[PDB]
RNA sequence: AAAUUGAAGAGUUUGAUCAUGGCUCAGAUUGAACGCUGGCGGCAGGCCUAACACAUGCAAGUCGAACGGUAACAAGAAGAAGCUUGCUUCUUUGCUGACGAGUGGCGGACGGGUGAGUAAUGUCUGGGAAACUGCCUGAUGGAGGGGGAUAACUACUGGAAACGGUAGCUAAUACCGCAUAACGUCGCAAGACCAAAGAGGGGGACCUUCGGGCCUCUUGCCAUCGGAUGUGCCCAGAUGGGAUUAGCUAGUAGGUGGGGUAACGGCUCACCUAGGCGACGAUCCCUAGCUGGUCUGAGAGGAUGACCAGCCACACUGGAACUGAGACACGGUCCAGACUCCUACGGGAGGCAGCAGUGGGGAAUAUUGCACAAUGGGCGCAAGCCUGAUGCAGCCAUGCCGCGUGUAUGAAGAAGGCCUUCGGGUUGUAAAGUACUUUCAGCGGGGAGGAAGGGAGUAAAGUUAAUACCUUUGCUCAUUGACGUUACCCGCAGAAGAAGCACCGGCUAACUCCGUGCCAGCAGCCGCGGUAAUACGGAGGGUGCAAGCGUUAAUCGGAAUUACUGGGCGUAAAGCGCACGCAGGCGGUUUGUUAAGUCAGAUGUGAAAUCCCCGGGCUCAACCUGGGAACUGCAUCUGAUACUGG
């Protein structure tokens, strides 16, 4: 399938391993599902203090 | 075959079964010497062979191996034959 | 005093038994329909003299040869 | 054989043992044709611990019915003290 | 289990006074009770049907000292039992522990109450409880322990409950510091400013 | 004194309206996973995927009061060794406690595990006859007398091992005859047939070949009639979808005769009649363990079968049989196929979907823990042994509940931050400071309860020739705990050791600034980003929940959007183009008969568990528990004919 990578900035390339999760884009055409963040390799989101739980980002010192 | 008590009752179950079959062979040729002598014609024969026969079948009955249902099924139906034969 | 039923019998082309078709009254789960049921049975009549189109009456039994475990009791209305 | 014993049917660390005439194949906490009373080794004083039915325990018991040890021992408690 | 902020803001926000100080001085005088906190407490919007009840379930939430899983439990309760939903909410919350003793007088607030009660200082019937759900039964007497009954805090809290209207279904006694729970409040006794038609409409939503 | 407390809509087509109609959302729930965070305790849950294979340890043993015997076990008891006047020895188990190996009974069919297969041979509900049933219990009688083998062992002996052969051995509640019997069997009767086993505790008189007779007791063994339980069989009603699955069945329908299981049975063969099933869904295809129950819903309904309980089916796969009351048997047997592992190449060993754990798969499943102390189970007269059942211990916020992470204050509305109409407001009584408390955690102590029984002794009764011996009844003493650093309580000292998560345009509870500039981006729908969009990211502030917060996965409500409750067809989708007509559905009016449908009462049952009502116990709730109600269903019996039907 296609999924979206939600957030700014990523490290996906060939041959990653991701986690699959359910949600579709409506203005995306084909696109059923997303991948969540905080997974075996796509890392959370730089510079993101809001809404962390949804993008895999640790909490602040 | 990994637990001494099941290899000393399937020891005992070989030297049972060796004396079961045994028992339940000559029963069975008892019983096939009614028939032979039922369909040989005369009906003395007959009811010689169920004389005889009869003392061994309610012994193994009473003894085990076989029921006394399946005695007096076989008995009944013996007798059933040997009377009603001419 | 005994359970017993009493059907149709559609056909008694075999020796010694007939094919009866009880007929019972249910409510439809759903819909609340009352509705014809059919229920029928192979009864087993010793001297065979029940023909096709009266009404026949059986009891429960045990079963005699694979399927039919009733047994006739009474005829009633033999007329054709 | 047919016995009549006790099924703990408590908590964790809260013991309560229903007095059931179960056969003696079946589970402990399983099968059972029916219950005779009950026993609490954790109520204190002011509640009714022991409930047995003598006439029906006696019934049983009557019919080859086999009393467990413990068992025993509650109905001749029972029995002393009432 | 608790709410461990400012216990004004609350207060400010729901619009009137949840009876979360002592009492020693005014509500005005001590806050700024009139508009909601932040910075656009003195913007007043429109509220909806939701909106209200949604005030009226946190200002009864906020007087009483309960959670959302806890009030949720007590709704239940009530509609279980038969009678009046509102009127078998309020009497469920006001049988805790703590609420018979802030109506008891023996601590200033109910967050106080519950502490004691928590403390090991309150003994009922002999016998220490440290729940401030505890449910008290009619003809329950509730008293404190003695190394508890000898301080400034109970005494305090005493003398400054005189000021409010003493509860009628109590008949505590100020010489051994202890009370005997008498028949259930009902809505009459209790304010009749709670609006509990909202509150069995939220939770029927 | 009750099982009665029951129903919410919103956004979106259009310049704007009405109606239809599709999508989405607010809610609740689960065996859950992911991201962040994370304190304690109580109660539960913890391979949904690979019924994919297993290194390793333990899970079914038992009793000498059945027996020969006793090479290890204690006294070398006893005799007595070449006695050290106590160092030991060829002996001694027809002297003892006790059992290495063996015969012999019971249990292995219970307990434990998993849903592959199975849409009916299974399951639930209600009946029925044609049966079996060890251990349990009641009743009636016997329990007389012999025979020959064998395990152990012994001399070997085949083979690397697993195992096996020869000959002599012999004791059994081992095996088999003989004598006896019906309330048993067979037989219309007359008549024929059917088995047994003995052990232990003592003891007067009389004995005795001094082995042991003689007397009671305890217990065990046969035959038969009963009870309870379990099992086997049949019948009636329900048990997913598909007709783009319309014929299926030659042991198949039935009958006659024989043989076979515990019995009825094409259960099976040998002959006869061609029937049986099917539009009330036969046959075929896919999926699926069933039920009490569970979640949603006011109810009706929909989905579902986590834990537990009852039933079913399966033990690497397929086939089969034996012992045994009870199996075609998870750790019993044989063969075939695969895998793994030794071999001296002739040859041999194994099945963790048991309890822990390993490898593999997956988003995801926990220790190679203690104890039989309590409940049972198995064996044993009893002590006594085993139990990875069970009772507990450890980890995981996986689920529910409780508690705490302070508190009265405390105005210079401290300071700082935020924006600011730069006069002020927000954070904010918030913070600092002061008084107060020490729940929970750590330390030092006390400390119930789950434990009931059992053995050693003393008396009375029941026996008995007999206080011997045994049972019962009591009696005081010496006794038994994994949990256990037990629950619980007491004193220590200090506010410490403890709060995070999501959202803020409408649905929906909550608005202001800064940064890009249809770019980054948000997104469940309406839709936003083209110099400020309260919609993106950051900040302040607020909102909601709370040791949890959000997303994802799945079901239902809303959806009256499959409408039996509870919808429509002139135009939004919907009258066949029309007519005839089978099955089927309905049916004008009066009376008589019956009582099938209907109604009222009663009985059996609808297991237990679960929901609800009334109460009780853990400090309280979660949790457990007693009674009641309920299980809306089925069968039977008794009365009514107003209505439908005959
Ligand atoms: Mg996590
Ligand atoms: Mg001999
Ligand atoms: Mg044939
Ligand atoms: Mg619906
Ligand atoms: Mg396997
Ligand atoms: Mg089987
Ligand atoms: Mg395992
Ligand atoms: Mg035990
Ligand atoms: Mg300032
Ligand atoms: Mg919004
Ligand atoms: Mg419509
Ligand atoms: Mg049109
Ligand atoms: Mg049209
Ligand atoms: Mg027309
Ligand atoms: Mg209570
Ligand atoms: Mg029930
Ligand atoms: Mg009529």
């Amino acid at each position: 399938v296609t999924s979206y990578i939600g957030g700014e900035g990523h490290n996906l390339q060939e041959h990653s391993v991701i986690l699959i999760r359910g949600g579709r884009v409506k203005d995306l055409p084909g696109v059923r599902y997303h991948t969540v963040r905080g997974a075996l390799d796509c890392s959370g989101v730089k510079d993101r203090k809001q809404a962390r739980s949804k993008y895999g980002v640790k909490r602040p010192k | 075959a990994n637990i001494k008590s099941a290899k000393k009752r399937a020891i005992q179950s070989e030297k049972a079964r060796k004396h079961n079959a045994s028992r339940r062979s000559m029963m069975r040729t008892f019983i096939k010497k009614v028939y032979a002598a039922i369909e040989a014609g005369d009906k003395a024969a007959a009811q010689k062979a169920f004389n005889e026969m009869q003392p061994i079948v309610d012994r193994q009955a009473a003894k085990g191996l076989i029921h006394k249902n399946k005695a007096a099924r076989h008995k009944a139906n013996l007798t059933a034959q040997i009377n009603k034969l001419a | 005093k005994i359970r017993t039923l009493q059907g149709r019998v559609v056909s008694d082309k075999m020796e010694k038994s007939i094919v009866v078709a009880i007929e019972r009254f249910v409510k439809h789960p759903i819909y609340g329909k009352f509705i014809k049921r059919t229920t029928k049975l192979h009864v087993h009549d010793e001297n065979n003299e029940c023909g096709i189109g009266d009404v026949v009456e059986i009891r429960e039994c045990r079963p005699l040869s694979k399927t039919k475990s009733w047994t006739l009791v009474r005829v009633v209305e033999k007329a054709v | 054989m047919v016995t009549i014993r006790l099924a703990r049917h408590g908590a964790k660390k809260r013991p309560f043992y229903q007095v059931v005439v179960a056969d003696s194949r079946n589970a402990r906490n399983g099968r059972f044709i029916e219950r005779v009373g009950f026993f609490n080794p954790i109520a204190s004083e002011k509640e009714e611990g022991t409930r047995l039915d003598l006439d029906r325990i006696a019934h049983w018991v009557g019919q080859g019915a086999t009393i467990s040890d413990r068992v025993a021992a509650l109905i001749k408690e029972v029995n002393k003290a009432a | 289990a608790r709410y461990l902020g400012p216990k004004l803001k609350l207060s400010r926000r729901e619009g009137t006074d949840l009876f979360l100080k002592s009492g020693v001085r005014a509500i005005d005088t001590k806050c700024k009770i009139e508009q909601a906190p932040g910075q656009h407490g003195a913007r007043k919007p429109r509220l909806s049907d939701y909106g209200v009840q949604l005030r009226e379930k946190q200002k009864v939430r906020r007087i009483y000292g309960v959670l959302e899983r806890q009030f949720r439990n007590y709704y239940k309760e009530a509609a279980r039992l038969k009678g009046n939903t509102g009127e078998n909410l309020l009497a469920l919350l006001e049988g805790r522990l703590d609420n018979v003793v802030y109506r008891m007088g023996f601590g200033a607030t109910r967050a106080e109450a519950r502490q004691l009660v928590s403390h090991k200082a309150i003994m009922v019937n002999g016998r220490v409880v440290n729940i401030a759900s505890y449910q008290v039964s009619p003809n329950d007497v509730v008293s404190i322990r003695e190394k508890a009954k000898k301080q400034s805090r109970v005494k305090a809290a005493l003398e400054l409950a005189e000021q409010r209207e003493k509860p009628t279904w109590l008949e505590v006694d100020a010489g051994k510091m202890e009370g005997t729970f008498k028949r259930k409040p009902e809505r009459s006794d209790l304010s009749a400013d709670i609006n509990e038609h909202l509150i069995v409409e939220l939770y029927s939503k």
